[PDB]
């Protein structure tokens, strides 16, 4: 194809230079954006601009002093970066301009025209925490003792917090989830947070370690208190091996960056007030990898037990996952779960996926009875193997 | 016209048509976005669902809307439909006209109506060929390829290898249109020719029809 | 290197708990105990069509009228069987008697757990086996089927099974087998776990079955002898 | 500590090698080259001693070739110190098979059970494997004349012309393109041997002082091992430049 | 040749009349354009003030406002009065404020990321489908693992639950990784946004865990996509220093993947293509299914499959009927893709010493004896092993 | 990070005499007075402006601190040593006697149901400190979530102290 | 290069010991082809445009491309580090093997290949 | 065995470093396929690496270990040459058969070979000094009943009887083109065995039967050790047969 290739390539270079020249030149070729609806809005606009209270300047009020002279003295910060010191608003409620609260202020006079919304105090936190989606029971597999914990430790006190005075104790102030991954976890955590009507911000440890330690120590104390705000809430940890590794500091190594992460955590655990029907959800390997020093026992209430399937236990979560799918079979669901190892969850529920694929291949469009069984023999061999590191000698 | 590419096109051409004026033009373009039915036309159905639950004050704009939705299905199962008689291409337009007609003249009027609603037009998702004297009604495999790497080819066969389709399974157009049998290696040759053409397929097989493959 | 001394804070070594992981992946044995036999069965690993089973066995003698099939790693094996091997038969010279199932297992239990990162011996280890052995044999005492596994504990079992799971393949153990029958429904209840907790399925090369009665020899089964038991999963 | 480092010396490497052992291989380059070479009645040995000085006083004329015995000798390639421990014992050795044989010791025999010692260390023991690369000539009756080759990898080799030490891979075809299988008669190779040395050096200018030269010839009943003196290898300096003319032509 | 040609001819030339045909347009022709949006134009642009100062519309409030970051250095809360409506902004892109008080005049510019514009590089193969052939059954996986559930929905709509959400490429380099990923975007135009493992692990500490969030987070917003991460092997390799080798640097990379794949923060039919030479380095969690989906796997090429594979490299280069095959298959075998590269490249070179401008099958195999011999050589020889 | 100390120590200073609660002593109590290739290089600037503050210039002897420590194989030697801070108080770890008295308000403030057999509940648990106590009740009111019932028993207390004791540890082996 | 068949050069390399004049013969072709001739000492010290390796391929790379051709003269003495001479012996010999391989392969630059 | 670190320490794989390590290690003793015929069973190696001022008893793979039993060596890998720590493992089974000999003095049995090795390697790791080896061994040899037998072992430390087995660059991919070319009537045959190890060498090396140097053991007779003229002149028919199988 040496000779062919050339003929099309030159063609094509001819076609694509003319183009430039046509899209350039074309452009919207004068015309105006807004259209008929905004033109009663410029005459508005005109009388905004001899105006003095427009435009208002974003800030937030950092810190309440009194040494009150006019009416209530409050320090923002210019997002110029010069602080200032402004006062009660021209008529808004003084309940509504407090510390950590955004306000606008004048551009031109520096006074408080109306509060805005709250929170813009740190830049970090609002960052970490991401989008939430809602995946119910149905979806994840397994109805099991080691998913009945979950529900009953988060949703119970947050839920109805009369059920934990009725006993005795506190609603937690801490919770732990632990289990190996591949399990569905975060799958069973997403669905036990649409039944609470509990809201789960998500977090990684992974930004929180950085390579100048003190931007996750003040990130991490930002996002207790903007949790505090929220009622019954959960601040779920995720992938968390930074505040959720071994306790031990090298003092040259990028362990220093877990440990104020981790002490500034301690603190916020207790609380500078404490934290009856708050939860923090922490995620692990297993408690015993976990801080006996972070992990300061009746703070962090019940330790929820997920586990690796069992062979029975894998028979359970496979039935879920095939039910919920769009599969037309012959074989059973005990057959197939028997016939994998012990191994994970994960490849027992890639089988019931990988037979919908075998029949595309097949030249099917929905599964059979022979594309599921040519999917546990590939499955099995696949995942498990090629992969993990060939060496656990001369480690810390 | 079948021109290149519909992956990619009709989603591109339904953001554009945002600017350009009348809810007409949406209608029209339903048309280009039919092909293999199911495959094109569900995300083609989406995109212009979300501007047209958008927005909407009048009887008449929400009537053309709706035209563009449900005309640009025939889904689920069902084969590939457009244009086209398959055997053709050189042909010319005769079966153009009905529809034609109606892009030129007001399509604000519910009279145009009537002679929109014919658009009758075959492909098909069959391959059965019919042997030598063996007539064959069992279904054959093909191979489909985007693009050539020879004009030695222009009566569109690309070669067995490529990406595999099925029996019985959607025949899809331009990016995807190309089609040979796949069956060099058994020596037969389409006497009629392969594109998933409304015409009963005919081969001369010096092997008869070759199994499902997977790949 | 990286801790070979690793207890946890619950009082288990660390690496006692990898052990089990390779035994995952390697072959699956199933040892039954009868009241008229000890029947073993065995994974033998089919590849080809040319290996051939008469001639190669892993269904082995530790005396003339005791076995034992093995699972997990096949190296892990070896070593605690040519141990076992002598110490039986030095056993019969000086008592005349053969070896109780129990008295073997007991012996290759000290290996298991005694490693530590240095200070190694023959005696001791740089890591613990992840193997688990299936001892069975005929003695005075009656037919016996002994287990021994990686963590180097010895417990009597009427049936126990170890393999791809070795929990799996105890549990669908359970539901079948029942304590006294025939030897038939031993050799039955043995085949039929093992083809449903593997990738493969049963042949009459794919496992190897041998049977020890009491009042008879180990017997390795014939050609024939082995596709008898086949009719029957 | 001890545990928390690193040399991987009886440890495999993700290589599937240890580092020692490679290693070895570099430390051989950068010092003093060792060639032996087959002759039709003999076989000889040159070699570029470990002494780069310019004053020798020529205490002990075996400062890289030692004759074992009466039936061996042997170049040394790496450094002097790993060699000294090896000289001794290869006299015993040598001397010991030979009280047995009554036979001149084979070549091939030697280094083979040799090269088991240079193994044994690396694999086991926690010691590095020797430094040293030892050529090896002798002649029994069933191969003929030979020269074989040691190594600290514990691999051996069956050569008629080899070389190894500083620069080998240019000298093996050196020794290959002058000589060929079975060609060139014990004297014209001991001046091949010079002339080899003289390109091939750590540090330039072959001198009497910087050489020594071992011949194995067969004489009247004996197998003469003789390290030749200062005078004589001097003879066979002149000798090298008339064979450097005659190589080209 | 001839037969393409006249049509060939005629492209250029229907392309030619198109551009000649805009001129006209803008120049001379008119009918609702006019002198008329000229003054549109003027009145519209001294009303709004030029200079225009350029701010980011975060989002929108009905009530005749909405939040503005003015690029200048200094947020302000602006008005949004004057030629555009609520509806009319369009969140994370470039509006124009009045420079004298600012209300927010409009959007008519949208705003890219600084990130994007490195990492992005254009879809399509410079190797043709159906000639990376060689492994053809593996070629084809590709294309109904990442590229089929956003091309086809019926498929997947009637199979039920979630679709894929990647494929892994790996095995020896040479069997086309590359190739493949860009091919499948290509077909989709799915916004092709490319890194190199190597910069997940840079001198600056956790840049990696936020690369690739950054990077994930624009396919969303950019969406439907195609990530490609380009060998994913130095994670463990690299180091600048203590910090950027070590346990912490490979966990956070690996922890970040975790949770953006299928965790929490999820994606949607966003696809993550990894390709990987070692899956050493990789751990058993992104080898993991229901992250990754189907795994591709390449082995060493077969003795029929390398003829295939040589093909591919051929194609490239100038177009062989005058190689033997057979020396190639019988010289070496179950050797990588990068041998069948090795083989054409000394060719290729012993040719231009010459100044032979072709290969031939005589350049193919004057370098083929010592190409075999420099494999084995590649990996170490020492003084004699 | 560092002047903030020196600021935060002077806002003291005025306000004298006060007393400045910090909580934990690792980040202005590094160990380490040599280091690289680290954020624990601003740290320790931290922790070398503290030990000046806490030295001799007056008002700040009127000025009062509290440090807290959970360690001690991080602790910096200085701030332990007297002079900086003059008090050395130690916290053990719960007597028998201690034990048992912490434990007695936990299961006080429970429905009673774990105030009968109290002898036998005070003498069966070993190594509780003050948040084992806690940590037992809490999860002895889990189990009573888990019958599904109000009630509340002293078995389900027993039961907790071997589930948690800061550890995962079900108190189980893996032999037989 | 199209009729030669093998792709127009990605890596040369051009290694052996200084003193024989071995920069000073690149000097001569690069400027004779009107190429910039872009001298790195092993240095991250000449990127600046975010100032580390690894993306010392991407952004030169680019303006490289606009401002084209170029010749890239990486000189790889690596002294620096003594962590960077375990990453793959030297920094910048980390930099180059990003450089090389992603490079062969970008875009249509293999067998188009100009930025050398 | 000194040393002051553990050899191994153990992971949740399930692997041993070292024994993965050591079968790169053994693929450094190039390949090397044996088939088992009627009475005449042969092993053939790969490389002689002949440049005439070289010997070609230095360099082979195959290793008499008795007069009766003779082995080839490899695995998998790709990596370099390095005849020398295969050569170890040999000098280990050397002394293993020998001792046999000694024991039972009719030609030795295959089966203690394979078994002694397999637990030969588990016990080196437990000695912290003693490097562990993982290789796979093609025994050759006779029983005291003069049936042929072919056994090869593998690093898994398991033995298995098998009618053809090939070992080298990949042991799976050897092993089935060999399972390719066998038929029914190849074992009985003399004449077909030998072709089926020439044609499995014949894949990764250039220009045999120069590179291909085989040794036929007999019931009767001790090892032979073939010339590599003899050799040649069946890999140019032989390779003219190659090809029809593919």
């Amino acid at each position: 194809q040496s000779t062919y290739s050339r003929q099309i390539k030159q063609v094509e270079d001819d076609i694509q230079q003319l183009l430039k020249k046509i899209n350039e030149l074309t452009g919207i070729k004068e015309s105006d954006t807004g259209l008929a609806p905004p033109a009663l809005w410029d005459l508005a606009a005109d009388k905004q601009t001899l105006q003095s209270e427009q435009p208002l300047q974003v800030a937030r009020c950092t810190k309440i002093i009194n040494a009150d002279s006019e009416d209530p003295k409050y320090i923002i910060n210019v997002k110029q970066f010069a602080k200032f010191v402004v006062d009660l608003s021209d008529q808004v409620a003084p309940t509504d301009i407090e510390e950590g609260m955004r306000v606008g202020v004048d551009r031109n006079k520096y006074q408080i025209h109306i509060p805005l919304p709250p929170k813009i105090d740190p830049t970090v936190t609002m960052m970490q925490v991401e989008e939430k989606p809602d995946v119910t029971y149905s979806d994840v597999g397994g109805c099991k003792e080691q998913i009945e914990k979950l529900r009953e430790v988060v949703e119970t006190p947050l839920l109805h917090p009369e059920r934990f005075v009725n006993l005795g104790i506190e609603p937690p102030k801490g919770v732990l989830l632990f289990g190996p991954p591949g399990t569905g976890k975060t799958l069973c955590a997403r669905a036990v947070a649409n039944r609470t009507d509990a809201c789960f911000i998500p977090v990684i440890g992974s930004e929180l370690v950085q390579k100048y330690v003190g931007e996750g120590a003040r990130m991490v104390r930002e996002l207790f208190e903007m949790a505090r705000t929220k009622k019954a809430c959960l601040i779920f940890f995720d992938e968390i091996d930074a505040i959720g590794g071994a306790r031990f500091d090298d003092g040259a190594g990028g362990d220093n960056e877990v440990q104020r992460t981790m002490l500034e955590l301690i603190n916020q655990l207790d609380g500078f007030d404490p934290r009856g029907n708050i939860k923090v959800l922490m995620a692990t390997n297993r408690p015993d990898t976990l801080d006996p020093a972070l992990m300061r026992p009746g703070r962090l209430d019940r330790k929820i037990e997920f586990s690796l399937p069992d062979l029975e236990g894998r028979t359970h979560i496979f039935k879920i996952h095939a039910r919920s799918m769009s599969v037309e079979r012959d074989i059973r669901f005990e057959l197939l779960a028997r016939l994998c190892p012990n191994s994970t969850g994960a490849e027992i529920r890639s089988v019931c996926t990988e037979a919908g694929m075998f029949a595309i291949r097949a030249r099917r469009k929905i599964a059979t009875e022979k594309d599921f069984l040519e999917a546990v023999n590939k499955v099995i061999k696949s995942y498990a193997k090629f992969s993990a590191t060939p060496r656990y000698m001369t480690y810390n | 016209g079948e021109p290149t590419l519909r992956r990619a096109v009709p989603l591109a051409l339904a953001l554009i048509s945002v600017s350009n004026p009348r809810l007409n033009i949406l209608d029209t373009l339903s048309k280009f976005s039919h092909d293999a039915d199911p495959e094109v036309s569900y995300n083609s159905i989406f995109a212009m669902g979300m501007v047209g639950s958008g927005t909407n004050n009048a009887r008449l704009a929400a009537m053309l809307r709706q035209l563009a939705q449900y005309h640009a299905k025939d889904p689920n199962n069902l084969f590939m439909v457009r244009l086209a008689q398959g055997l053709t291409h050189l042909g010319k337009g005769t079966l153009t006209l009905c529809p034609y007609h109606s892009d030129r003249q007001l399509m604000s009027q519910v009279a145009v109506a009537g002679l929109l609603t014919v658009l009758v037009s075959f492909l098909d998702v069959r391959n059965i060929i019919l042997g030598k004297s063996h007539y064959v009604l069992y279904g054959l495999v093909a191979a489909m390829q985007p693009r050539m790497l020879v004009t030695f080819d222009e009566e569109l066969r690309p070669l067995p290898v490529s990406v595999r389709v099925g029996q019985a399974v959607d025949v899809v157009g331009q990016a995807g249109k190309p089609k040979t049998i796949t069956g060099f290696q058994t020596h037969t040759t389409p006497v009629l020719l392969a594109h998933g053409e409304r015409a009963e397929l005919a081969t001369e097989e010096f092997l008869p029809v070759t199994p499902i493959l997977e790949g | 290197d990286r801790g070979v001394n690793t207890f946890s804070p619950e009082g288990r070594l660390f690496q006692v708990e990898y052990a089990i992981e390779g035994h995952k992946l390697g072959s699956t044995a199933i040892g039954i105990q009868t009241s008229e036999g000890v029947c073993l069965a065995v994974e033998k690993r089919i590849t080809s069509p040319l290996m051939e089973p008469s001639s190669i066995e892993k269904i082995v003698e530790i005396d003339a009228h005791i076995g034992c099939a093995m699972s997990g790693l096949i190296a892990d094996a070896k070593t605690l069987i040519d141990k076992a091997r002598v110490e039986t038969q030095n056993h019969w010279f000086t008592y005349n008697e053969t070896m109780t199932v129990e008295s073997v297992t007991q012996a290759v239990s000290n290996l298991a757990l005694q490693f530590g990162e240095e200070d190694a011996d023959p005696g001791a280890m740089s890591r613990p086996f992840g193997v688990a052995l299936l001892f069975g044999g005929v003695d005075e005492k009656g037919p016996q089927l002994f287990h021994m596994d990686p963590s180097g504990t010895f417990v009597q079992c009427d049936a126990r099974a170890i393999g791809s799971a070795s929990e799996g393949a105890q549990s669908s153990l359970q539901e079948v087998y029942h304590k006294s029958t025939t030897l038939k429904e031993a050799i039955k209840s043995s085949l039929i776990i093992l083809k449903q907790v593997m990738e493969e399925k049963l042949n009459a090369t794919n496992i190897e079955l041998a049977t020890v009665q009491p009042g008879q020899n180990f017997h390795m089964f014939t050609k024939e002898e082995l596709e008898e038991v086949i009719k029957d999963i | 500590m001890s545990r928390r480092y690193d040399s991987r010396t009886t440890i495999f490497s993700p290589e599937g090698r240890l580092y020692q052992v490679e290693y070895a291989m570099e430390a051989i380059g950068h010092a003093g080259t060792c060639l032996g070479i087959l002759a039709n009645d003999g076989v000889l040995l040159a070699a570029e001693r470990r002494n780069i000085h310019k004053l020798l006083d020529e205490v002990f004329f075996s400062e890289k070739i030692y004759k074992l015995n009466e039936d061996m000798a042997c170049s040394v390639a790496g450094i002097t110190s790993d060699a000294n421990v090896l000289t001794n014992e290869l006299r015993l050795i040598a001397q010991r098979y030979l009280l047995q044989y009554q036979e001149p010791i084979p070549c091939e025999q030697l280094v083979t059970a040799l090269c088991d010692i240079k193994q044994a260390y690396t694999q086991f023991g926690g010691k590095r494997p020797f430094g040293v690369s030892l050529l090896y000539i002798g002649w029994d009756k069933h191969y003929g004349f030979q020269l074989y080759q040691s190594d600290p990898s514990g691999n051996y080799g069956g050569w008629k012309a080899t070389c190894i030490g500083n620069n080998s891979a240019a000298a093996v075809s050196m020794l290959k393109q002058d000589y060929k299988e079975g060609e060139m008669t014990l004297k014209s190779a001991l001046a091949l041997a010079v002339k080899v040395l003289n390109k091939t050096m750590d540090v330039s200018k072959l001198s009497a002082e910087k050489v020594e030269i071992a011949t194995l010839t067969r004489e009247n009943g004996k197998t003469v091992i003789r390290v030749l003196k200062q005078k004589e290898v001097e003879q066979l300096i002149k000798k090298h430049e008339e064979e450097e003319a005659k190589a080209e032509r | 040749t001839q037969c393409r040609l006249k049509l060939l001819k005629l492209e250029r030339i229907k392309d030619y009349l198109l551009m000649e045909e805009e001129f006209i347009r803008n120049q001379e022709q008119m009918k609702p354009l006019e002198e008329k949006q000229e003054e549109e134009r003027s009145k519209v642009d001294d009303l709004r003030g030029t200079p225009m100062s350029v701010g980011t519309l975060e989002e929108i409030i009905d009530d005749n406002h909405a939040i503005v970051s003015t690029s200048v250095g200094s947020e302000h809360y602006v008005s949004i009065l004057s030629f555009v409506d609520k509806d009319l902004l369009e969140p994370g892109c470039s509006v124009l404020l009045n420079h004298k008080v600012h209300a927010v005049i409009g959007v008519l510019m949208d705003d890219t990321d600084p990130l994007v514009t490195v990492m992005k590089v254009e879809k399509a193969p410079q190797e043709t489908y159906a000639d990376i052939g060689g492994l053809d059954n593996q070629i084809q996986e590709i294309k109904e693992s990442v590229e089929l559930p956003l091309t086809h929905p019926e498929y997947y709509e009637e199979m039920g639950i979630k679709p894929p959400k990647g494929v892994i490429l790996y095995g020896p380099p040479g069997t086309g990784k590359t190739l493949l990923a860009k091919a499948v975007a290509n077909q989709t135009s799915a916004t092709f946004l490319r890194v190199v493992g190597s910069e997940l692990i840079q001198k600056y500490l956790g840049d990696g865990p936020k690369l690739v969030r950054e990077l994930f987070r624009v396919a969303e917003e950019h969406a439907p996509s195609i990530v490609f991460i380009d060998e994913i092997d130095a994670i463990g390799t690299k180091r600048y220093d203590s910090n950027s080798g070590g346990e912490r640097e490979i966990q956070r990379t690996m922890l970040e993947l975790l949770n953006q794949l299928d965790g929490f923060d999820s994606r949607g039919d966003v696809k993550v293509i990894m390709a990987t030479n070692r899956i050493e380095t990789l751990d058993p969690a992104l080898i993991r299914p229901g992250r990754i989906d189907r795994k591709i796997e390449f082995p060493l090429p077969d003795e029929k499959t390398k003829k295939r594979i040589f093909q591919i490299h051929t194609s490239r280069m100038t177009l062989a009927d005058d190689v033997t095959l057979d020396d190639l298959i019988m010289a070496k075998d179950d050797l990588s893709g990068a041998d069948i590269k090795a083989i054409c490249t000394e060719a290729g070179l012993m040719a231009l010493r010459e100044r032979r401008m072709k290969v031939t099958n005589e350049d193919f195999k004057k370098s083929k004896e010592n190409v075999l011999y420099k494999k084995q050589e590649g990996t170490p020889e020492g003084l004699y092993l | 990070g560092a002047k903030l100390v020196r600021d935060a120590f002077a806002l003291a200073k005025e306000k004298a005499p006060s007393i400045i609660f910090i909580d934990e002593l690792d980040a202005i109590g590094t160990k380490r007075f040599d280091s690289e290739k680290a954020g624990d290089r601003e740290v320790q600037r931290t922790m070398l402006e503290l030990l000046n503050q806490l030295d001799g210039f007056q008002p700040n002897t009127q000025v009062k601190v509290i440090a807290a420590t959970n360690r001690v194989d991080i602790l910096d030697p200085a701030l332990l040593r007297s002079g900086r801070l003059d008090r050395k108080i130690e916290f053990p770890m719960p007597n028998e006697e201690a034990r048992a008295r912490i434990m007695q308000i936990h299961s006080r403030k429970m429905n009673v149901s774990p105030d009968v057999n109290y002898e036998e509940l005070a003498r069966c648990t070993d190594d509780f400190n003050g948040a084992q106590c806690k940590a037992v009740c809490v999860e002895a009111g889990m189990i009573a979530l888990r019958r599904g019932a109000t009630e509340l028993t002293h078995e389900d207390y027993m039961e907790g102290i071997l589930e948690v004791q800061a550890k995962k540890k079900a108190n189980l082996q893996y032999y037989a | 290069f199209e009729a030669l068949g093998i792709a127009q050069p990605k890596g040369v390399l051009l290694y052996g010991p200084p003193g024989t004049g071995k920069t000073l013969l690149a000097r001569a072709v690069a400027h004779h082809t009107d190429c910039t001739f872009i001298r790195v000492s092993g240095s991250e010290l000449v990127q600046k445009f975010i100032g580390e390796g690894a993306r010392m391929v991407r952004e030169l790379f680019v303006m490289a491309r606009e401002h084209a051709p170029s010749i890239i003269f990486m000189d790889e003495i690596d002294s620096i580090g003594s962590s960077r001479l375990e990453g793959g012996s030297g920094g910048d010999s980390e930099v180059q093997r990003t450089m090389l391989e992603l490079l062969n392969q970008l875009d249509g630059f293999e067998a188009t290949k100009n930025i050398k | 065995m000194s040393y002051d670190r553990a050899i191994t320490v153990f992971s949740p794989d399930g692997h041993l470093f070292q024994v993965e390590y050591a079968q790169e290690a053994v693929k450094k003793g190039s390949t090397a396929v044996g088939v088992r015929g009627r009475d005449i069973v042969v092993l053939g190696v790969e490389k002689k690496s002949v440049a005439k001022l070289q010997d070609e008893r230095t360099v082979r793979k195959i290793c008499a270990l008795d007069d009766n039993v003779c082995m080839a060596f490899a695995v998998v890998a790709s990596v370099s040459g390095l005849t020398a720590d295969a050569r170890i493992v040999i000098n280990r089974a050397r002394v293993e058969c020998q001792s046999h000999r000694l024991t039972v003095g009719d030609p030795v049995t295959v089966e203690y070979i394979t078994r002694y090795i397999a637990s030969l390697k588990q016990r080196y790791t437990q000695s912290n000094g003693r490097r562990p080896f993982g290789i796979s061994a093609l025994i050759v040899g006779f029983d005291f009943d003069g049936t042929p037998r072919l056994y090869q072992t593998d690093p898994s430390g398991t033995y298995h009887a098998w009618k053809a087995n090939a070992i080298g660059r990949g042991a799976k991919s050897v092993r089935e083109f060999l399972e390719k070319n066998y038929t029914d009537d190849a074992i009985e045959t003399d004449d077909l065995t030998i072709k089926l190890v020439i044609k499995a060498l014949l894949e990764v090396v250039q220009s045999g039967g120069k590179n291909i140097e085989l040794a036929v053991m007999r019931r009767d007779q001790p090892l032979k050790i073939l010339s590599p003229e003899e050799i040649e002149k069946y890999v140019a028919e032989i390779e003219k047969e190659k090809e029809e199988n593919e």
